């Protein structure tokens, strides 16, 4: 089908089969027509729909057919379609040939009337007018040189050239008044044309050529149109140097211009040639340097498409083989971009599909093999490739090069300069140039910056426009004052340097730093001496500025005034906005761009009376498929993608939406992933490229934002592309975030006026403390010279008190509410308001850093405030509170003295308050009321989740769902929880999201929200997409690409400082709308209140005991406190600490005081010594470290028990075990000794048998394993070099217990979703059975970080809900009410079946970790145990033990003059075996 | 393998791979012109060898280059003279040579425009209707 | 092992070698408004941040040596391309030529920061008004076309000339026997290679370069007269490499003299 009619082959299947199946529907045929034919939008028909009458362009420019084609008559597709091409080339050859005859009527004529011209103009099309000057041009000049053959003659050349530059004189003429945007572009086509025509005449003229057949002429590109010849095609042939060109008549519509330069002349002269030798050629050369667009011209100029594929990082091969095939059999040009930039692979499979196309290309001067099939390649195909600095190797001969390497930027400035009518345009361009050249050079360098040609460019055309509309003022003001109205005398007093600095300025300024705008009227002056530009302030836009910003409670000024720099800046984009499509402001998080370009919105709307509307889409939350449309590769089905949709909802133009002003703004970060899409829109084409094949016009009120707050991963090619803005944190001053807070608290209430009162009067009494170089500024400021947990931004600190300031007010009107008798007085609420204002800056600024930058803070704002403060000597402000009659009272008091039930000790549900813990929950509230989402850090331990999920559920009405992110989160699980506990519904207002249970605010608790990994752009997809709805309260459902708001839905994260392994640092844009609180270690005092509480009801099993329990609570914190102290972080990754470890350490107490009915003191003092032994000396590596711990434990229980005996209650072998006696008591270990050696002839007979030797060092750490494996959440973590023995120490103690062994046999295949079944596995075998399970784990188990942090997961919750989900879950709970059911426990609900499979995990499951010597997270969950290395006793153990079956007795041995003694307690006389073994 | 240095085994080198034929067609002047050229490439791609000073920079004049410039030849050299036997060296398109192979070929690859001026200079002091006098002078005081 | 000990001994010599600090220059209104004074500040700004990097640098890789530091990445890839004796990528920030050894780099460096150093003493001495009576190296200084630019701007500024209409004239002197013009800068350590320049007339000679003494940059007006036959444009190369091309400067050759021998024989300027 495709072989015949071979132009329709550039479609792919899904576009062939829809022509094929939508034949007769000539309708939806329109698409493919944009996607081959040049300048063709549609084929104009009648309303009968069946015949082809006509062919129109994108722009609007249509051609009449001559003989219009009937579908009826050709029924087939292909026949009707070959005809409609034959016709409209036909129809451009006759079109020509008569506008030939029209110009060569204007062609030798001493004036030209301008209305005749432009007559011919309107008749015409661009390229049509645009051929035909060339045409009669070169048809003059010939006659002319036939006229010179003979020599020495008269030169009728300078003729040609006079009624050349009377031409030039009307077409300068005609530009400067008002013309339809069409006719400007024909215009500035025919004026490019014709200068360039002019100056290749001078030239001819200066070299003084009598000869029509002298090479300076061959070379110059000619044009030879034959009227009578019968076939369209040959009538007219493109002959230039020896080369000869016939046209390609295809319809291109409008294009621009390429301005003919020299290098582009040379250009056309060597790839003409190289065509003319049948292969293509190869202009490389640097970035910013028109290759690409000499390409484009040489394509437009012979009537043929290039297709210029851009060659990025991340490129497609099977829509690219498509792509090609189609251009081969089509006979279209190709030509590619950035070549050098593809992968090597991607490189090679390029060169071999290219070479084999230009080996067909060669053997033409046919078909060729592509992609398993047969392509015809027509004749006049050609290839060419843009490289930047070489060839690959295999194309090196088959291509010819060309180096790009600088463009003619002057005789491009001075011939569009001419092309937009502006007069001295050689001085103007002679200027202009030098002064880019000095900005891209002088000015200092940023990511934003941009000086190209294509800035230039955009400049120029820029400065017509000014031009043009300053010529209508002064012709409107002409026509008001007076009458005497004429183009040319305004034309001529028109200042033009003026306005060319004019635009300039109104290009680069906004762009500029704030030090750069001085060197930039630097340079002005330099290039443009003593002449000078005045901004034409807006005055209407500023009085509707004024009042959006009052009816916004934003603060506005004028020129210094506060606020004078944002509203400048707002004006800036404003005027971007008007000279360009595609904006970018550019600015650090808190310079107040949202809201800028909103209110920009707000008062164009109230100005103009167009309705603006704003679609905020952020690139990074979605994925880039989703994010322009997926195409499915087996079904080919298109679905448009987010940016798509609203583009196609834009065009449809369904409610009037073009008759708005619609503004798309790309709210999030760039980089070079899908913006290379958005390249082909930000540039003069403006069009939406989509994989399908369609593309999109983008229409004049559209505009493009990317509201990025950092441009350091932006390429250079979407720079160059868009304007800039640059909106640097100056621009919006600290006065101005208090004004907009304090009007807004004065205006708004907080439960949507009583309460609206008691706003008003809390702000009169803040005010005087938020005016300028306040206390609140000045301690803003000190707080900055502190150190943070995480960055410190400005706003975040801002809206923390803002928030907490809200709360205080809340807190006045529940005051006010629960006594009405009674409302507090003015004085009582200032002295509260002072307070809470001294305390909320104190835990806002500060709350986020050690206890010693508070202090800081503290101090400093004592010294500098006036407001009543704690008369404490030493407890800082901090540790007070202010209540509700205005008074300091410490947190003390608020802190209660509960007692924990003994079954209780140490459960995970228990959260003994304390001091910390209140501070916590207060503030936690405080920012729950507000809803704004709030992260807390700290060091491994200290309690974070506790805290949090225990003041989650204090509040009734707030639901808590946990999420444990990883380090291959992505978006899709937050999506999953929305689908699992929320819902879509449909409201008036859109489609909501809210939980399913009514009456509830769910919130997604993050466990680790700084853990997942930031791409190679260093950003956060669910980072970003979190803040997306944190800001924008909502996002978009990829299902249908609709908005969707959140009701009743909010965050709460928890995380580790960043310094930490593993964790990425927030982003500012994220952190800007979080405030962090940082959750110290508990202090000495809350660590003795809660494990005193702990204590205190473990002894009541013991009466005799109660009265110890609390020397023995101040002992054990004592103890932790050295403990800490002098085992740092900085001798080993591993020496941490935590009140994890004192929870362990009273769990293993109670744990092992249990059994025992009555314990005399002695015996106490022994148990706590094991346990201190067990927890905070074996995780050690030197004998040093060892023997200190021992001293001060020592110590310890002199000091705090000296009514005792050191010898019974510290003996020294302090050997627990269970194995001996029913219960968990002290045994000599001899006794230990002889029964572990008959279980290890057991384990040979049963188990695996390898001979093992018991040393001393094996004693102890079997008993330990056995401690460990007796607990509840036992897990350990043996450190130590290969081969000690750990894992079969490991597996030798489970299987003496009585547990069942488990390791993994992990293999390179081994990917996650094997790891998260084995775990299922494991789980279901250890709480659904009541089967305890030795999990063994080695580090050369892990393959990757996930697989760490789901054991990480398990071993601090007890169990990961990750695993059970759906189907899997239901088969869980399934056996877990079986297991129930044979246990004796009758449950019904899920949460009491997940609660008893989870205590029964905690009870049994036991996972122990071998590591050969690092998350510090990891450490903390785990005792971790030093096995070391075999010591010199250890290794002269198994040397006598494995060798005392030999016989090495020789009597003949006589003892060494000096014996070698490296064994520490080797025997005074050596016999021979000891000897040998040592 | 590399090729042997030297301008003579360079032409040696660039005659053998010139077929018979092709050198001796209906203009005579033909095979003169041909050995021009030759000369001017060997020259160039010795010269290569001195980078710092001969040149800028190591550009890949290779043989490529030679057959395009050949092809070049050939073709004007059949446009100029329709099938005669001797033509005069005046009418000979030196212009059309020299302009050929000083942007399209051995000038594609050339991006400093120093460099391109000091092939203009060789090409002009080469490739002109003087040559084919016997006191042509192809290089000056060599030794 | 042995090279840790010659690695010691070699980051000791160039800590010795390198001069200690640079002062950067003091900012004035008046100073910003001159052309050259803000050109001068740019490249003692970037002169002395790369000579902190370069100072911080040896200062950890002789730590690491004595063995009080652990060996980062960075500094690990440094010590690496130290032993290999290639450019590490860091420290090389202004253009260079692609095989000068670390040796050599190093003392082009102290070259440069020795240079850069006197320049910040005479500015502080005086100020913009001495600044312009500063001789410079071209290879000295990191973006020897900027120093083109700025000439160029401040003779524009001084006579209220606009810079499209300014023309490059170079006058070869004796550096006792030289004018300083209000629009001439001396300009040293060029050289000339593959001729002579006597009286400011070149001439074709068999030396492999010649020296020229002090190369004054005056800025005139642009005459529009055509440029005489005796006149030749020659490149002036940052290196002998030849792969910077910072501008041209237009020579007139003696009587007798072939221009197009002048091109054939890849005459040209290298600032080193
Ligand atoms: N003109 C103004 N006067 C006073 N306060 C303002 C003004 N404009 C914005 N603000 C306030 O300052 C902050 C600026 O917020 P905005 O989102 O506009 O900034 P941004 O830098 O664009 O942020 P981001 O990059 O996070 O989107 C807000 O708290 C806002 O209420
Ligand atoms: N208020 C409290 N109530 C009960 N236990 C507490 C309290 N404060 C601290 N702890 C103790 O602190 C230790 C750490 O608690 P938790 O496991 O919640 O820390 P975390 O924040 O999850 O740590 P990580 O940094 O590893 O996420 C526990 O052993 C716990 O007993
Ligand atoms: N001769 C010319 N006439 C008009 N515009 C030109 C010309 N040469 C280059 N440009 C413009 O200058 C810029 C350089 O083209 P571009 O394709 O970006 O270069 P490169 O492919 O080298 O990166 C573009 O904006 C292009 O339109
Ligand atoms: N106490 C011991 N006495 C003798 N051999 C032992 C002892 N412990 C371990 N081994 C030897 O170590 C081997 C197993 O080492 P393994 O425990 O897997 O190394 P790792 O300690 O790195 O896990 C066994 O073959 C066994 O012979
Ligand atoms: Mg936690």
């Amino acid at each position: 089908e495709r072989s015949s009619f071979p132009r329709f082959y550039f479609v792919g299947d899904e576009d062939l089969l829809e022509i094929i199946g939508n034949s007769k529907n000539v309708a939806k045929l329109q698409k493919h027509f944009k996607k081959m034919f040049a300048g063709v939008s549609s084929i104009i028909l009648n309303e009968d729909n069946s015949v082809v009458l006509g062919i129109s362009s994108r722009e609007g420019e249509e051609v009449m057919f001559k003989t219009p084609v009937s579908i009826t008559e050709h029924p087939k597709i292909n026949e009707w379609l070959t005809l409609v091409e034959k016709e409209m080339r036909v129809t451009l050859a006759k079109l020509l040939a008569e506008s030939v005859t029209e110009v060569e009527i204007f062609g030798k004529a001493t004036s030209i009337d301008p209305n005749t011209y432009i007559t011919w103009i309107d008749k015409y099309q661009a390229q049509l007018v645009v051929l035909s000057a060339q045409i009669a041009w070169s048809e003059n000049v010939e006659t002319a040189l036939s006229s010179m053959g003979g020599g020495g003659d008269a030169a009728p050349l300078h003729s040609v050239l006079s009624n050349v530059e009377v031409t030039l004189n009307v077409l300068a003429d005609s530009v400067l008044m008002e013309q339809p945007p069409l006719r400007r572009r024909k215009l500035e086509h025919l004026i490019t044309e014709l200068v360039h025509q002019r100056d290749v005449t001078r030239s001819l003229i200066k070299s003084k050529i009598d000869n029509a057949k002298s090479f300076e002429w061959l070379s110059q590109m000619r044009f030879y149109f034959d009227p009578k010849q019968t076939d369209v095609l040959q009538q007219l042939s493109i002959q230039m140097a020896n080369a000869k060109f016939n046209y390609g008549f295809e319809y291109l519509g409008v294009q621009d211009k390429l301005v003919q330069t020299p290098l582009t002349d040379r250009c056309y002269l060597t790839m003409t040639q190289a065509l003319e030798a049948r292969l293509g050629g190869s202009p490389f050369g640097p970035a910013g340097t028109g290759k690409t667009e000499s390409v484009k011209a040489l394509g437009h100029q012979l009537g043929r498409f290039v297709l210029v594929f851009n060659c990025d990082e991340t490129f497609d091969f099977q829509a690219m083989g498509r792509i090609f095939v189609g251009l081969c059999q089509v006979g279209a040009w190709g030509c590619f971009d950035e070549f050098n930039r593809l992968e090597e692979r991607m490189l090679s499979a390029v060169s071999q599909q290219v070479q084999c196309i230009q080996e067909a290309l060669r053997e033409h001067s046919i078909t060729c093999e592509l992609l398993n099939k047969q392509v015809k390649v027509s004749p006049d195909m050609a290839i060419f490739i843009t490289m930047n600095p070489n060839l690959p190797d295999n194309l090196k001969k088959l291509f010819r090069s060309l180096a790009m390497t600088k463009p003619d930027r002057q005789l491009i400035a001075q011939v569009m300069l001419y092309s937009q009518g502006f007069r001295t345009a050689e001085v103007l361009a002679n200027k202009i140039v030098p002064f880019f050249k000095l900005c891209d050079e002088q000015l200092s360098s940023q990511s934003h910056y941009d000086f190209g040609l294509r800035a230039l460019k955009s400049v120029l055309v820029s400065a017509g426009n000014v031009k043009r509309e300053r010529i209508q003022k002064i012709k409107r003001e002409k026509e008001e004052r007076g009458e005497a109205v004429d183009e040319g005398e305004i034309a001529e007093n028109l200042p033009e340097q003026e306005i060319l600095i004019q635009s300039v300025c109104e290009t680069m300024v906004p762009k500029l730093v704030a030090e750069d705008i001085p060197l930039l009227f630097s340079l002005l002056s330099d290039v443009f001496p003593g002449v000078q530009y005045h901004r034409g302030e807006m005055t209407a836009l500023r009085e509707e500025l004024k009042k959006v910003c009052q009816e916004m409670y934003l603060t506005y000024g004028d020129g210094e005034e506060v606020g004078g720099m944002w509203v400048e800046k707002v004006l800036q984009l404003y005027q971007i906005t008007q000279i360009n499509h595609g904006l970018m402001m550019v600015g650090p998080s808190g310079s107040g761009k949202s809201m800028a370009w909103r209110v920009l919105l707000k008062a164009l709307e109230r100005l103009e009376g167009v309705e603006g509307v704003a679609h905020i889409i952020d690139p990074k939350a979605i994925s880039k498929d989703h994010l322009y449309g997926t195409l499915d590769p087996n079904t080919r089905e298109w679905t448009d993608g987010l940016f798509t949709h609203v583009l196609r909802k834009i065009i449809d133009s369904v409610r009037g939406e073009l008759q708005k002003r619609q503004w798309i703004v790309f709210d999030g970060d760039v980089d070079p992933e899908w913006v290379e899409n958005l390249n082909s829109v930000l540039d003069d084409n403006k069009l939406l490229t989509l994989p399908n094949g369609e593309r999109l016009s983008l229409p004049p009120n559209v505009r493009i934002m990317f509201e990025v707050q950092d441009l350091k991963y932006a390429t250079l090619a979407t720079v160059s592309r868009c304007g800039m803005v640059w909106f640097s944190e100056d621009v919006l001053s600290t006065d101005m975030i208090f004004n907009n807070f304090l009007a807004r608290l004065r205006s708004i209430p907080l439960d949507e006026s009583p309460m609206l009162q008691i706003q008003r009067d809390a702000a009169t009494i803040m005010q005087p403390y938020f005016t300028s170089n306040g206390l609140v500024t000045k301690a803003l400021e000190h707080a900055f010279q502190l150190e943070h947990i995480m960055d410190l931004t400005r706003l975040r600190c801002l809206g923390s008190l803002f928030s907490m300031l809200h709360q205080a007010c809340r807190n006045v009107a529940q005051y006010n509410a629960n006594h009405p008798d009674f409302p507090m007085q003015i004085e009582q609420l200032e002295r509260y308001i002072q307070r809470y204002l001294v305390y909320a800056i104190l835990w806002s600024l500060s709350g986020d850093s050690r206890l010693k930058m508070r202090a800081e803070l503290g101090e400093y704002i004592r010294r500098i405030t006036t407001v009543p403060l704690p008369t404490a000597p030493n407890i800082p402000i901090i540790d007070y509170e202010v209540s509700i009659s205005g008074e300091w009272s410490p947190w003390q008091a608020k802190v209660p003295q509960i007692e924990v039930e003994t079954h209780k000790v140490a459960a995970p549900d228990v959260v003994v308050p304390t001091l910390d813990t209140v501070r916590h929950e207060a503030l936690l509230y405080t920012w729950l009321a507000e809803h704004k989402p709030l992260v807390l850090c700290g060091p491994p331990g200290s309690g974070k989740t506790m805290t949090l999920f225990s003041a989650l559920r204090a509040l009734p009405d707030m639901e808590v769902v946990g999420l444990n992110f990883s380090s291959a989160t992505t978006p899709e699980l937050l999506l999953k929880t929305f689908d699992h506990y929320c819902e879509y519904r449909r409201t008036p207002n859109g489609v909501v999201l809210a939980p399913v249970q009514l009456g509830k605010w769910l919130v997604l608790f993050c466990d680790e929200i700084n853990l997942p990994d930031m791409d190679k752009y260093g950003t956060q997809r669910v980072i970003s997409f979190i803040r997306q709805m944190v800001e924008h309260g909502g996002f978009y459902r990829t299902s249908d690409q609709t908005w969707v708001k959140l009701e009743r839905i909010q965050f709460v994260g928890a995380c580790n400082p960043p310094t930490d392994p593993g964790r990425k640092p927030l982003s500012h844009r994220f952190l800007r709308h979080v405030p962090v609180v940082y959750v110290d270690y508990p202090g000495p005092a809350s660590l003795t209140q809660i494990y005193g509480t702990f204590n205190r009801a473990m002894l009541r099993l013991i009466p005799s005991l109660r009265t110890y329990a609390e020397p023995l609570t101040a002992a054990m914190v004592e103890f932790y406190t050295m403990s800490q102290e002098r085992f740092t972080q900085d001798t080993q990754p591993h020496y941490i600490y935590s009140p994890r470890e004192m929870t362990r350490w009273v769990r293993g107490i109670f744990e092992a005081l249990r059994p025992l009915e009555t314990l005399p003191v002695e015996g106490l003092i022994r148990i706590w010594a094991h346990e201190a032994l067990r927890l905070f000396q074996d995780r050690l590596v030197e004998d040093e470290e060892r023997r200190w711990t021992d001293e001060n434990i020592d110590t310890v229980a002199l000091k705090h028990f000296p009514n005792i005996d050191r010898e019974k209650a510290m003996s020294r072998p302090i050997l627990y075990s269970n194995w001996l006696s029913k219960d968990y008591i002290p045994v000599d270990q001899e006794e230990l000794r002889d029964y572990v050696k008959a279980r290890l002839k057991v384990f040979y007979e049963e188990e695996l048998d390898v001979p093992l030797v018991l040393f001393n060092e094996v004693l102890d750490h079997v008993l330990r394993i056995d401690r460990i494996f007796r607990q509840p959440q036992g897990h350990l973590l043996l450190i130590g070099v290969s081969g000690a023995g750990k894992t079969t120490l490991s597996r030798f103690v489970a299987w003496m217990n009585g547990l069942s062994v488990y390791q993994i046999k992990v293999h390179r295949k081994y990917t996650g979703e094997d790891f998260d079944e084995d775990l299922r596995t494991v789980l279901r075998r250890s709480g659904c059975k009541n089967e305890k399970i030795a999990f063994i784990m080695d580090e050369s188990n892990v393959l990757d970080s996930g697989f760490l942090e789901r054991m990480n997961t398990l071993l601090a919750n007890g169990e990961v809900p990750g695993l059970f989900e759906g189907d899997e879950y239901a088969t869980l709970m399934t056996q877990c009410k079986e297991g129930a059911q044979k246990e004796g426990l009758m449950l019904d609900s899920h949460e009491e079946l997940y609660k008893w499979f989870t205590s029964q995990v905690i009870r049994n499951l036991h996972v122990v970790f071998t590591m050969n010597p690092t998350s510090p997270a990891l450490f903390n969950r785990c005792v971790l145990n030093w096995f070391g290395d075999w010591s010199t006793e250890a290794l002269y153990q198994v040397g006598k033990e494995f060798t005392s079956k030999m016989d090495l007795e020789k009597p003949n041995y006589i003892v060494p003059d000096y014996m070698p003694v490296v064994y520490d307690k080797l025997p005074q006389p050596p016999s021979h075996r000891e000897a040998i073994v040592n | 393998f590399e090729p042997p240095p030297g301008v003579k085994a360079n032409m040696l080198r660039t005659f053998s791979s010139i077929p018979v034929s092709r050198i001796c067609k209906s203009p005579n002047e033909r095979a003169r012109l041909y050995f021009l050229l030759a000369w001017f490439h060997a020259i160039i791609q010795e010269r290569l060898r001195y980078a710092p000073l001969g040149w800028s920079k190591k550009y890949e004049f290779g043989e490529s280059d030679l057959r395009s410039a050949c092809d070049t030849v050939d073709t004007w050299l059949d446009d100029t003279a329709k099938g005669r036997q001797n033509i005069s060296p005046d009418k000979i398109p030196w212009s059309a040579l020299k302009t050929l192979m000083a942007q399209s070929i051995y000038g594609g690859r050339v991006d400093n425009e120093f460099d391109q001026r000091l092939l203009n200079t060789f090409l002009e002091r080469l490739f002109t209707t003087r040559s084919f006098d016997s006191e042509f002078k192809l290089a000056c005081k060599v030794d | 092992p042995a090279w840790m000990r010659t690695l010691h001994t070699t980051a000791s010599n160039w800590l010795h070698l390198i001069p200690q600090t640079l002062s950067h220059l003091k900012r004035t209104v008046e100073n910003i408004k001159d052309p050259l004074f803000r050109f001068f500040e740019r490249e003692v700004k970037m002169g002395a941040k790369l000579l902190q990097d370069v100072r911080q640098d040896l200062a950890d890789v002789v730590q690491v040596c004595e063995g009080k530091k652990k060996q980062t990445n960075y500094l690990r890839t440094l010590i690496n391309e130290l032993v290999k004796g290639i450019l590490p990528r860091s420290w090389s920030h202004y253009t260079v030529p692609a095989g000068m050894t670390v040796i050599q780099w190093v003392s082009d460096f102290s070259e440069r920061i020795k240079q850069l150093q006197n320049i910040s003493l005479a500015a502080a001495s005086g100020g913009a008004k001495e600044l312009k009576n500063i001789h410079v190296c071209l290879g000295g200084l990191f973006v020897p076309e900027a120093y083109i630019t700025a000439t160029r701007q401040y003779v524009a500024q001084a006579n209220s000339w606009s810079l499209e209409e300014l023309c490059l004239e170079v006058n070869v002197t004796t550096s006792q026997g030289a004018t300083l013009d209000a629009c001439s800068f001396g300009v040293t350590g060029l050289k000339l290679q593959g001729a002579t320049c006597n009286n400011n007339k070149l001439s074709l000679s068999n030396a492999i370069s010649t020296a020229l003494p002090l190369t004054q940059l005056r800025w005139v007006k642009q005459t529009n007269t055509e440029k005489k036959a005796s006149v030749v444009t020659l490149p002036v190369y940052l290196n002998f490499t030849r792969a910077d091309l910072i501008f041209t400067v237009d020579f007139e050759i003696a009587t007798k003299e072939d221009p197009r021998s002048f091109y054939e024989r890849g005459v040209a300027v290298l600032c080193t």
